[PDB]
């Protein structure tokens, strides 16, 4: 033998995200009988794609509020704001999130409060 | 002395976000909610290759599925983008063995 | 005495805090009829996760319900969850 | 000074407005909250018991669903040429969305 | 020469029509439409045991699951009848061996 | 002459089309609105049905990609077979 060592599949792909633990839970969880051995790159590069830009837009709206850290709020905001992850993600609520702020027009006084004399 | 062993996607997360952006932090809240965030997503799209799989007679999930499933659930150029990178990442990992 | 709090019931979510949630929305002013109504359609939403809840509560033949459940019922009626696992 | 300053009516409903906004906390009480689930769960299954994230969950759930609701019922009423929401329009926009009852 | 084979639930449908209005038919695109209820319900119900099963760390799929998916799906009396023809149809089978 | 074709949705047709829907009295106006947002519509499905078609390297575009591409849009249809 030789034994040469062992790099992570992740380290080959030039990723972060893992690719073993993903075909673990292929194969446990019932999609399909065999799982081929593309696949779960692919879709890790996809985790990555997508989380990396949530968390630049995070990271954007926070130095907007001069904050450091990361906070729910501001992936709320930064999920609203994108016209594309909000159609993702319509129909979901994230936690202690709030919503934008918004207020139609026509109910907010009219701009004539001032000198009227 | 007991003790159990619940897995996540936390590091990565933070690994990634240390690649964006060094100088700033993240909460175990949001963490989480990045977690269920994964998670939620790789159903989807796992479910979604699984059907496809199965209306076609075909057996086996490739890289082929994933990536139809993802222009079946992702609008537009968010799906473009991401396709270009599962598809460098391929390239990567197939020359490279 | 007669106090059974207000109706010992759904009337504990009072008036002020039904005016702070459409104030989230966005709202100006609000009728005096709207908190009944709000009341009794949340109740029905309640009712219906609940009881989904509480079905997955009883699979497991526990007696206490978890996060998951209330997760998984709230998944099936398209509103999803985050931040409490799953 | 003589009277008590005394604003408009509709500028401190505007003030909350951009208060709660901008912040993230709930709104409702935990307790009685705690109490009306108890009390629903307890007509289905006796003696139940429940984890506090639960509660927190479905408080969560109830008060973006609510959120959203008034939300939808906003516009109805602004498509009437009004600006006060009345049952009906809560009434149209839960038969829009199909959330029957 | 060459011929192929497509399954459906048509001839039970038939059949189950006869029992309850003996002099009715029916026609080929209602028996149609009656075949896309049934797989739809299938594949529900299917779902949404697996979904139960792997919540709860169980690898079996069940009676019990079935019920507890049914009683999750359909509302109220209607479930009821459902769950007592079950309950009746497996009581039957397990003991006419 | 052809007239980008969404034109072939005459205004009678759509007339009909509300007619069933319960309305009475139709503005001029609503024609216009109501073929943008049936391409809208048409448009995804497609996209969602050529998809499907794709991914089995066929070329005729068979029901059950609509069917399918229909399911995943929340707006499940029966009759034409699965």
């Amino acid at each position: 033998k030789a034994r040469a060592k062992a790099k992570t599949r992740s380290s080959r792909a030039g990723l972060q995200f893992p690719v073993g633990r993903v075909h673990r839970l292929l194969r446990k969880g019932n999609y399909s009988e065999r799982v081929g051995a593309g696949a779960p790159v692919y879709l890790a590069a996809v985790l990555e794609y997508l989380t990396a830009e949530i968390l630049e837009l995070a990271g954007n709206a926070a130095r907007d509020n001069k904050k450091t850290r990361i906070i729910p709020r501001h992936l709320q905001l930064a999920i609203r704001n994108d016209e594309e992850l909000n159609k993702l993600l319509g129909r979901v609520t994230i936690a202690q999130g709030g919503v934008l702020p918004n207020i139609q027009a026509v109910l907010l006084p009219k701009k004539t409060e001032s000198h009227h004399k | 002395r007991k003790r159990s062993r619940k897995e996540s996607y936390s590091i990565y997360v933070y690994k990634v976000l240390k690649q964006v952006h060094p100088d700033t932090g993240i909460s175990s809240k949001a963490m989480g909610i990045m977690n269920s965030f994964v998670n939620d997503i790789f159903e989807r799209i796992a479910g979604e290759a699984s059907r496809l799989a199965h209306y076609n007679k075909r057996s086996t999930i490739t890289s082929r599925e994933i990536q139809t499933a993802v222009r079946l659930l992702l609008p537009g150029e968010l799906a473009k983008h991401a396709v270009s990178e599962g598809t460098k990442a391929v390239t990567k990992y197939t020359s490279a063995k | 005495r007669h106090r059974k709090v207000l109706r010992d019931n759904i009337q504990g979510i009072t008036k002020p805090a039904i005016r702070r949630l459409a104030r989230r929305g966005g709202v100006k002013r609000i009728s005096g009829l709207i908190y009944e109504e709000t009341r009794g359609v949340l109740k029905v939403f309640l009712e219906n996760v609940i009881r989904d809840a509480v079905t997955y509560t009883e699979h497991a033949k526990r007696k206490t319900v978890t996060a998951m459940d209330v997760v998984y019922a709230l998944k099936r009626q398209g509103r999803t969850l985050y931040g409490f696992g799953g | 000074v003589k009277k008590p300053h005394r604003y408009r009516p509709g500028t401190v409903a505007l003030r909350e407005i951009r208060r709660y906004q901008k912040s993230t906390e709930l709104l409702i009480r935990k307790l009685p909250f705690q109490r009306l689930v108890r009390e629903i769960a307890q007509d289905f299954k006796t003696d139940l018991r429940f984890q506090s994230s639960a509660v927190m969950a479905l408080q969560e759930a109830c008060e973006a669903y609510l959120v959203g609701l008034f939300e939808d019922t906003n516009l109805c009423a602004i498509h009437a040429k009004r600006v006060t929401i009345m049952p009906k329009d809560i009434q149209l926009a839960r038969r829009i969305r199909g959330e029957r009852a």
